[PDB]
C-alpha cells in the first residue's frame, strides 16, 4: 500500500520523420573517380564538393 | 553583586525542519528517449532500483 513514483514506458514512438534539404544534382563522381590524370603524391590535388 | 532589575529579552532561531522532496527517473535522466539506449540501461535496472 502506497503511492510509487514510476519510470518511463508507455510512451513507444509509431511513425518516422525524414527531412533533408531538396536536390536534384547528381554529384560529381565521375570527375573525381574517372578523372583522366590525376596528382602527384607531393603535389595532391584537392576538390571542394559541394 | 545581586540584580536590582531584569529585561525581558525575546530571541529568535531558525532550525531547517525539512528540505525538498525529490524524485529522479533513470530511463529519461540517462536514455533521453532513444529506445536503443533504455534497452541497454535493463542489464543496470538494480542499480535504479537502489
Ligand atoms: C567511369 O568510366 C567508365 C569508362 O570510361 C564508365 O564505364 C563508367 O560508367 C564511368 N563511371 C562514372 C560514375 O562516371
Amino acid at each position: 500500500k502506497g503511492i510509487y513514483q514510476t519510470s518511463n514506458f508507455r510512451v513507444q514512438p509509431t511513425e518516422s520523420i525524414v527531412r533533408f534539404p531538396n536536390i536534384t544534382n547528381l554529384c560529381p563522381f565521375g570527375e573525381v573517380f574517372n578523372a583522366t590524370r590525376f596528382a602527384s603524391v607531393y603535389a595532391w590535388n584537392r576538390k571542394r564538393i559541394s | 553583586a545581586i540584580p536590582t532589575n531584569f529585561t525581558i529579552s525575546v530571541t529568535t532561531e531558525i532550525l531547517p525542519v525539512s528540505m525538498t522532496k525529490t524524485s529522479v527517473d533513470c530511463t529519461m535522466y540517462i536514455c533521453g528517449d532513444s529506445t536503443e539506449c533504455s534497452n541497454l540501461l535493463l542489464q543496470y535496472g538494480s542499480f535504479c532500483t537502489q
